[PDB]
């Protein structure tokens, strides 16, 4: 049992290597086939039925849109006949192309498997391993993208935070919030991706750190919003304001860095002479905004912290990497005149 | 931007290099220098001034990272300009040289309130 | 030719009513692996006559991760049996 | 500002590092030493003008504006402190700290030598204010009001970063004002109606019109502990001056459509103060003194061409001094009798001797009795919209009419007496009740002999 | 004591289950405050052959 | 008395002294290297 | 698809008031049976029969606004005097909207479903008036 | 009368309006594995049909 | 007991150390007749450390060195307080069992985190299986509410979960409820005239509702009489020593069994019972109110800074 958690734990960033390290359509059709092959266990760890319940949904959602994408390759077969991954050389394959791959990154259309999973594992611990699927296919729109009809992406991405959004302000369980949110993260950066695909990765960097470093606060106890009220004067009162700064920071706030990747991406999204397609998403994400105020509502202002009990004990988990996660995810926006000229 | 897979490339010779009390690397560091104070205050410690040897490397850290991080940011915007530079050499069809025109040329609008 | 058109018209064997519905979910996880053929067949037909010489190693490895993806899910459709003793698509518990 | 800016980020690590309860006397000490040296290097000379270093700073040279954001965390210290020592000092130390941190970044606001810097610093704010309103205020609606404050700050806020972004790789590059001497027109389009419009309505939500006013009676209604955050959203809605940036250049000639900011903001300034006659909480009396005659320098910059930039920069300061005290007279007189009503006070003028002279002294500057830095502010305002047309006397005239008989309604609601009840209010206005509400008017009515240093360009 | 009104109400008002703010609708479940095991239904009598007179 | 680990403390302290130095070097190499090649 | 765009905003121009309204029933038409439709129907599986009916019951309620929306303008367009203008084409947002208005009664939806369509109607033809481009490319 | 009102009727009709249309989006997205995937179906034929995505 | 994942793969920690030494046995016993006159006599020679049952002070006589802070910031309802049964009150007497149920709970879960770090037998006094049979004289006498009941009765389903059951459980020689004068004889002067509802009672609750347990794969060994005293003494010592291993269990159940394999029986009960405070983890109270289990937000939210002087004892610079 612990030996072999780490030989499946190392070869799912072994599964999304050869995602990026191929010239062969083959082989990246190997990458992300091994890593749903080598989720699975993951889900499973304390065998509760709505864990076996909610892979099983997982499952088909991630067989499917593995299936479609070795069906684009087949079509671009038969034209010209090259398997280097570049652009392909046929709008129907194209076509298929993209808006299967929106099922693994999901988009507003193929809806369900963000909630649907992420809710209810009984591993609420990390499922911090959700942010390499969300890494491996951005991986392949990096190339792919001289070759898009610039209707479809932008209509799954126009969609996407419109509906991320509305879809959670209806909601208590905070593995949903932050399930939601995390289709608006994925509208923020294709979007743009026709445009000057660099500057794209800006966002999913920023993404990567903001989002690992929520989960690490949320393992002391914490399952629903009224259970992120009874921490605050009984575990520690410096969570409460470790916990307001990164939310106050997500939301992406000027004198945070949240507001980093949006100052700069405007700066590619208008010199293009398109307005009407930044204002509206600008405008957008301020009820994105509405999740985390509200509840800063609750952790910041000693909402009732009745049903006495004592936490006389010191705490003892492994908050590995966190000393260092907000004081790059908050204190950055002055010290990066280029953190787009490393990455570019 | 031949040379591929590189840190930074061989031809970042010529570049200052970006030497020190630059402001940014007494800033890289000094959010290390509040970091290292978090991370006492995170476990109930209840010091804040606490094991000097955890409150330094922090400021080991980010100095040295940030500094070897640096030098391919000058780079980057070196390597820019000089491919546009070129480009603006050649082809001077796309680059005119405008006019020279004083105020004796321009009836402008003119509107008074 | 027409021995593409049949079979591109045999690829609509997903078709996705009728790859996740209804009830029986042996049902649909049998055109899972009979989406397959769809695929193996249409890739055969094309590396064959054009002789490519060395892509006809492919159609051997496609196969061989689709009967290991299929017997992945076909070990979980046993545990939702085993909790029940009946599949039944209409089971929804983790709503969304 | 050369270092300003260093010396009060230096206050910040004296709080902490301090004892017991010497952190009062040791933060208020240094924090007066500032206003020498704010005004040291500052009003120097002068014609055309003092860019001041580099990219941080025009020196705020014909606008000065600034010595009186220094003088307030060293006015609000003594105003927290009556009901604020119940809590933990490891909270005191908080509430000290991004009070100070609410001063540093207003300090490079108001020079910022670009449009650019301005806006992060612009919205750099909103965070630290937001803190003093959810947490310490009183009874309930303070959640709501935290919402209202957001959402109309920020919601219009964010389509001036697509119209700043959108001129700087237009036409050269904003980062200076001083590179502003090429500037083509802005003719009559439409497009550069919405160039135009948003553009200018993000600073409308702050310095309200009479729409959109809906989060100024929130906020300061619910308001911290004595007036502690109330002070500084005063002085943050003229902060929102930087209309008298852009708009004197930057589409100049656009007063085509002036129009419906014009009788919008001139006919609700006759009835926003008409409204408050019959208001029963008292700190919300005066909060819709603060809607009026503020909204009287909106009619006063887009109508142009000065002697109204003579009188429109005297406004912004007029009650700086005044709506400030005015909420200290009431975060006063609110410790001894615990409710908010005007009706429950009566009694008084018999009590409290004292400070009868703070009650008028504050009132007559709303009447004001004209040689103060008042009617040397509005007589120019008057005289200017006179020469754009000649009816704009009568609303105007009707505006000195109703505040008149509004400011009196406060002063003569305590000249009563028999007090029917109150074994309390016995703490006869101790020395720090009216050392806090001194230095208002010992500069308010000693800038009145020279009041050149309060001028525009002009 | 004075300071505000922490009251209980916005507890239940923000209770888990839904979070109904725009009308009352079919709610999920009072969700389980331990690991998710309600249907635990798992038995069947064994097969009863005779090899008899067989 | 004083009771830590005593094995490790001394590595934070052992480590700098080994980045700084190589630093340094690397640093006062550079500093040549720009005249070496310009 | 586009040239249906490529047919409505090439040959009328506010004259020929019956090909107007002709055109511009066919786009608006065609969003009933879109995806709302779609979701609904799927949602509640309807029936045998007469609950398909329903399903689409309410999609044949829907159609009917981009019946008048023409209508509304190209009477309008030509009477006054005889451009297509913003101020022209704005009427056609309130009384156009009041569809959705006068069905599914009104007094909370309906002069709000007049106020907001008022707004978006006159933009559109702004749009190409100054020459708005919202998917573009450099 | 009217401050209260008239100017509290238009922008707070905006707060219940989302929540209208925030709830038409989570209790009807109640399971139905069945009918995630009838609709991916819908979705797959109207961006055939619909405009540039073939094209 | 597991430290890590490091340690784990180079020495485990299921058996090498529980070789048959694990007998996790407990008594039963009613008032004033199984208290130490039986349990805390045998400890040698089977070499069982003595665990002892309850008080408010256990939270308290841990953690430290140690001594007991008072009963203002452990506030509970107050052992010779609630003798005075407040059928009607603000109160709450239910209050005393929430404190009686998790100071119950962690010397169970230092019982399994002492086992598999040594190997040492371990007699409990009344276990979390005990605290049901106070709640049916709870409920009979007017002291008590439901929506109450229910409570506890929601956390037995969710905190007990993976706790292996005691082994060769002894409802101790108990009388025909002479505890009457048993009562009376030995002192006592708060535990007073209170009837036969709350004496017969949880008499009949020791029947009817621990068998379950008493019928689960570990045998018990059952007495009832007026005490051992050499008769039952050295019969529940050698022949409970023979059921031991021999006749000890059926189904088997507690091993820390066939997952003993550096697997899920091994340290995931071995790693979770580790650090006691994921342990009353889901302890936490009511959805809001159940409106005896309260306390209020500032006052007594303000009766913790007092309990807060410098949140951590003594650590140095330094280090
Ligand atoms: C026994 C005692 C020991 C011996 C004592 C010494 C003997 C007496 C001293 C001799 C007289 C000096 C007194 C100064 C006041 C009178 C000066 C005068 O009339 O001639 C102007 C005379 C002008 O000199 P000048 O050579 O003719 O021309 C130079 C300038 O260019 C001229 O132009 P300007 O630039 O000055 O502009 C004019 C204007 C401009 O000045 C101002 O407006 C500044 C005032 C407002 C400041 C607002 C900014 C704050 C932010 O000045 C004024 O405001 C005049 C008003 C009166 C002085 C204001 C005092 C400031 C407070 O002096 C001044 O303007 C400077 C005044 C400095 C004030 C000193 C403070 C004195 C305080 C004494 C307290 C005594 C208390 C006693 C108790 C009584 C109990 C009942
Ligand atoms: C960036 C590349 C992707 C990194 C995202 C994290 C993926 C790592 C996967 C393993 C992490 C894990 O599962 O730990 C959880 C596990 C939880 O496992 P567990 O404790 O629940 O179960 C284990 C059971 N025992 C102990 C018995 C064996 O541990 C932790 O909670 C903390 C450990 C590390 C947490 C992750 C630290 C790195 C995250 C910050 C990355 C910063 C990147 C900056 C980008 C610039
Ligand atoms: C065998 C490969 C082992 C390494 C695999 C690493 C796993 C993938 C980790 C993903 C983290 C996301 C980081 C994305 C940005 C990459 C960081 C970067 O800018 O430096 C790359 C640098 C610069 O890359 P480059 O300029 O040489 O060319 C690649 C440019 N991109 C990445 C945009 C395609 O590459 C290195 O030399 C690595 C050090
Ligand atoms: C090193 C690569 C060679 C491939 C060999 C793969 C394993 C072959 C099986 C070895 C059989 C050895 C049997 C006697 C072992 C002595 C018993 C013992 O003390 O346990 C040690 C055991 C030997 O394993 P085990 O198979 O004997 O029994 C362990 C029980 N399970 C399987 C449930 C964990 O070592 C370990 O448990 C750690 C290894 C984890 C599981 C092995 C997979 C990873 C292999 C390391 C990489
Ligand atoms: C001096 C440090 C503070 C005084 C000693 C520490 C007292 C303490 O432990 O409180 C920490 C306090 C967190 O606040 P809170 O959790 O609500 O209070 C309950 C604490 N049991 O506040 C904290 O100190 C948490 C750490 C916040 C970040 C560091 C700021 C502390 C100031 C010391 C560092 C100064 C240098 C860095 C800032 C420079 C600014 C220019
Ligand atoms: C801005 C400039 C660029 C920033 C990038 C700099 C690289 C990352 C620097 C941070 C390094 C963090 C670190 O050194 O460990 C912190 C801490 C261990 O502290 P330690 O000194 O070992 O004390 C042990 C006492 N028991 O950690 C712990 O508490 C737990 C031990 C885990 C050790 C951390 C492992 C990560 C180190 C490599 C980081 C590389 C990936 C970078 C990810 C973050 C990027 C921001
Ligand atoms: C209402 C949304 C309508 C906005 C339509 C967009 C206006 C526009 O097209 O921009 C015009 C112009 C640049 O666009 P373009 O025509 O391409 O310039 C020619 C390039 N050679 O010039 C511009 O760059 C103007 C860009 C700034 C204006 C965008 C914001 C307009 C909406 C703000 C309205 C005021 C606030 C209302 C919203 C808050 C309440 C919700």
């Amino acid at each position: 049992n612990p030996i072999i958690f780490i030989i499946i734990l190392l070869t799912i960033m072994l599964g999304t290597i050869i995602v990026m390290i191929s010239s062969h359509w083959l082989l990246v059709w190997i990458g992300f086939e091994m890593n749903m092959l080598a989720i699975i266990p993951i889900m499973m760890k304390n065998h509760n039925p709505r864990a076996t319940e909610a892979s099983t949904k997982y499952f088909l959602t991630q067989s499917t849109a593995s299936m479609l994408l070795m069906m684009a390759v087949i079509i671009n077969l038969m034209f010209s006949g090259q398997w280097t991954v570049m652009k392909l050389f046929n709008p129907m394959a194209s076509m298929l192309m993209t808006m299967a791959l929106a099922m693994k990154l999901g988009m507003a259309p193929f809806h369900f498997w963000v909630p649907e999973v992420t809710q209810g594992i009984p591993l609420s611990s990390g499922l911090i391993l959700l942010t390499w699927q969300k890494l491996a296919p951005m991986s392949v729109l990096y190339q792919i993208f001289p070759s898009i009809n610039l209707n479809l992406i932008l209509t799954l991405s126009v969609l996407s935070i419109l509906i991320g959004g509305w879809g959670g302000l209806n909601q208590t369980q905070l593995r949903k919030i932050m399930a939601y949110s995390s289709i608006a993260h994925m509208g923020w950066m294709t979007a743009v991706l026709p445009y000057n695909p660099t500057m794209t990765l800006l966002n999913l960097i920023i993404y990567i750190i903001m989002t690992s470093t929520m989960f690490t606060m949320f393992m002391a106890n914490s399952t629903t919003t009224t259970l992120s009220l009874s921490h605050t004067w009984n575990k520690t009162p410096i969570m409460t304001v470790l916990i307001l700064a990164t939310l106050l920071s997500m939301g992406g706030l000027p004198p945070l860095s949240g507001f980093m990747p949006k100052w700069m991406i405007i700066q590619e999204m208008t010199k293009n002479n398109s307005i009407i397609l930044p204002t509206f998403m600008a405008i957008t994400a301020l009820l994105n905004l509405y999740f985390y105020m509200r509840l800063t509502y609750s952790t910041t202002l000693t909402m009732f912290p009745s049903t006495n009990n004592m936490k006389m004990k010191w705490q003892f988990p492994l908050m590995k990497k966190m000393t260092f996660l907000p004081t790059m995810v908050v204190l950055s926006t002055m010290m990066l005149p280029l953190t787009p000229m490393l990455s570019v | 931007g031949r040379a591929t897979f590189q840190f930074l490339p061989d031809e970042a010779r010529s570049l200052p290099p970006p030497k020190l009390t630059d402001p940014r690397l007494a800033f890289v560091g000094f959010l290390g220098y509040c970091s290292g104070l978090i991370d006492n205050a995170i476990r109930r410690r209840p010091v804040l001034l606490a094991g000097l040897h955890r409150q330094l490397l922090y400021i080991t850290s980010f100095v040295f990272v940030g500094y070897y991080l640096l030098k391919r940011q000058d780079y980057m915007y070196a390597v820019r300009d000089h491919d546009m530079f070129s480009y603006i050499k050649s082809h001077p069809e796309d680059f005119p040289e405008k006019d020279k025109k004083t105020y004796g040329e321009v009836f402008e609008e003119f509107h008074p309130v | 030719s027409m021995v593409y058109m049949n079979i591109m018209m045999a690829f609509t064997v997903s078709l996705v009513g009728l790859l996740m519905y209804r009830s029986h979910l042996m049902s649909s996880l049998l055109c899972l692996e009979g989406m397959m053929l769809s695929l193996f067949v249409m890739a055969a037909l094309t590396i064959l006559n054009s002789h490519f010489t060395l892509a006809s190693m492919m159609p051997i490895i496609l196969l061989v991760f689709a009967a290991c993806e299929a017997a992945l899910g076909l070990s979980l459709l046993v545990m939702v049996s085993n909790t029940y003793g009946t599949d039944y698509v209409q089971n929804l518990n983790l709503l969304q | 500002m050369l270092k300003y800016i260093i010396p009060t980020i230096m206050l910040m690590p004296l709080t902490w590092l301090s004892k017991n309860n010497m952190i009062w006397v040791n933060s208020t000490a240094h924090s007066l030493l500032i206003s020498f040296t704010s005004l040291l290097l500052m009003n120097q000379f002068g014609d055309n003008s003092l860019n001041f270093s580099l990219l941080f700073f025009s020196d705020s040279l014909s606008t000065p504006l600034l010595i009186l954001t220094m003088w307030l965390l060293p006015l609000m210290l003594m105003a927290s402190q009556h009901h604020l020592s119940k809590e933990n000092l490891t909270r005191k130390k908080l509430f000290i700290t991004m009070l100070i941190s609410l001063q540093l970044f207003l300090i490079m606001t108001f020079t910022a030598m670009e449009l650019i810097l301005f806006y992060i610093l612009f919205e750099a704010t909103l965070v630290p204010t937001l803190i003093i309103i959810t947490r310490w205020g009183n009874q309930t609606e303070r959640l709501n009001a935290g919402l209202y404050f957001l959402f109309y700050t920020l919601a219009g806020s964010l389509p001036l970063l697509v119209a700043l972004i959108y001129i700087q790789n237009t036409v050269g590059s904003l980062n200076f004002l001083m590179l502003q001497y090429w500037v083509q027109p802005v003719h009559n389009s439409w497009s550069n109606v919405f160039m135009w419009l948003a553009c200018m309505m993000a600073f409308m939500v702050k310095m309200p019109l009479y729409g959109l006013h809906l989060w100024l009676p929130k906020a300061h209604v619910e308001a911290p502990i004595a007036g502690s955050m109330v002070l500084a959203a005063v002085l943050l809605k003229l902060g929102g001056y930087g209309m008298l940036r852009i708009t004197l250049i930057l589409n100049p000639m656009t007063d085509f459509m002036a129009y419906p900011f014009i009788m919008l903001s001139l006919w609700g300034m006759i009835m926003t103060s008409s409204i408050c006659l019959r208001q029963t909480d008292l700190k919300s009396l005066i909060a819709y003194s603060s809607v009026s005659h503020m909204a009287l320098v909106i009619v006063a910059i887009l109508i142009q061409t000065p002697w109204s930039y003579m009188g429109a920069t005297a406004l912004m300061i007029a009650h700086g001094l005044t709506s400030s005290m005015l909420f200290c007279l009431a975060n006063s007189n609110y410790e001894r009798i615990h409710s908010r009503t005007m009706i429950l006070a009566r009694g008084l003028q018999t009590l409290l001797p004292l400070m009868a002279t703070w009650w008028l002294l504050a009132s007559l500057t709303n009447l004001a009795l004209p040689p103060t830095i008042n009617l040397i502010g509005e007589l120019f305002v008057v005289m200017s919209t006179f020469s754009w047309s000649n009816i704009t006397i009568i609303l105007m005239g009707v505006n000195m009419v109703i505040t008149a008989l509004y400011s009196l309604y406060m002063l003569i609601m305590t000249q009563r007496g028999k007090y029917t009840y109150h074994i309390n209010n016995i703490s006869p206005s101790f020395t720090r009740e009216n050392a806090l509400m001194s230095l208002h008017i010992l500069p308010l009515l000693l800038l009145t002999l020279n009041p050149k240093i309060i001028l525009g360009p002009l | 004591a004075r300071q505000w009104q922490p009251d209980v109400e916005w507890a239940e008002q923000y209770g888990g289950a839904v979070m109904y703010p725009t009308k009352e609708t079919a709610h999920w479940k009072p969700p389980p405050w331990n690991d998710v095991d309600p249907p635990k239904d798992t038995l069947v009598s064994n097969l009863t052959l005779n090899f008899g007179p067989q | 008395h004083g009771s830590p680990n005593w094995l490790k403390v001394g590595l934070t302290l052992g480590t700098s002294v080994f980045l700084w130095i190589y630093l340094i070097k690397q640093h006062n190499e550079d500093v040549l290297e720009y005249k070496r090649r310009n | 698809a586009k040239t249906v765009l490529r047919q409505y905003w090439d040959i009328p121009e506010g004259t020929e008031c019956h090909r107007k309204t002709y055109a511009t029933t066919s786009i608006g038409g065609a969003a009933g049976l879109v995806v709302s439709a779609y979701s609904v129907a799927l949602k509640t599986p309807t029936s045998f029969l007469e609950g398909v009916a329903r399903t689409g019951r309410y999609t044949f309620t829907a159609a009917a606004i981009g019946a008048i929306f023409g209508l509304t303008s190209c009477i309008s367009a030509q009477v006054r005097e005889k451009p297509d203008d913003p101020l022209n084409y704005l009427i056609g947002g309130c009384a156009g909207g009041l569809i959705l208005g006068a069905r599914t009664r009104s007094y909370g939806i309906g002069a709000a479903a007049c106020a907001y369509m008022g707004l978006t109607a006159a933009l559109v033809k702004m749009g190409q008036l100054e020459g708005w481009q919202v998917f573009a490319e450099p | 009368l009217l401050d209260l009102i008239w100017l509290e009727a238009i922008l707070p009709k905006t707060i219940s309006l989302a929540q209208m249309k925030a709830s038409t989006l989570v209790t009807n997205q109640k399971g139905l594995i069945k009918l995630y995937f009838l609709s991916f179906l819908i979705t797959i034929l109207i961006s055939m049909i619909l405009f540039n995505f073939h094209e | 007991l597991q430290y890590g994942p490091l340690a784990y793969i180079l020495g485990e920690k299921a058996t090498k150390k529980m070789t048959e030494k694990s007998k996790l046995i407990t008594v039963d016993g009613n008032i004033c007749s199984g208290k130490s006159k039986l349990a805390k006599e045998i400890a040698e020679k089977l070499g069982l450390k003595h665990f002892p049952e309850a008080g408010i002070h256990y939270v308290d006589s841990t953690t430290g060195d140690g001594k007991p802070l008072p009963v203002q910031f452990s506030g509970n309802c107050s052992l010779e307080k609630f003798y005075d049964d407040p059928k009607s009150n603000d109160g709450n007497s239910y209050r005393l069992q929430a404190w009686l149920y998790a100071s119950r709970l962690l010397q169970y879960a230092d019982a399994l985190e002492h086992l598999l770090s040594t190997g040492q037998g371990v007699v409990l006094e009344r276990s979390i299986y005990s605290d049901f049979v106070f709640l049916e004289a709870m409920y009979r006498q007017g002291f008590i509410r439901k929506q109450c009941v229910d409570h506890y009765n929601q956390v037995k389903k969710v905190t007990i979960c993976e706790y292996l059951p005691p082994h060769v459980v002894v409802y101790v020689d108990v009388p025909v409820p002479e505890v009457q004068s048993r009562i009376q004889k030995k002192g006592n002067p708060h535990e007073m005239k209170i009837t036969s509802a709350y004496l017969q009672d949880i008499e009949n609750a020791y029947k009817g509702t621990f068998l379950p347990e008493m019928s689960e794969k570990c045998e018990v060994l059952q007495y009832s009489a007026w005490e051992a005293q050499d008769a039952e003494k050295v019969v529940e010592d050698i022949e409970y020593l023979k059921y031991d291993k021999g006749p000890w269990l059926d189904q088997n159940d507690r091993n820390l069994h066939k997952l003993r394999m550096l697997v899920q029986d091994k340290l995931e009960v071995l790693n979770y019972t580790s650090i006691p405070v994921f342990l009353p983890e889901v302890t936490v109270g009511a959805h809001q109110s159940d409106q005896v289990f309260q306390e209020f937000t500032e006052l007594p939210g303000r009766k913790y800074r007092a309990g807060y002087n410098e949140d951590v004892g003594d650590k140095w610079i330094w280090l």
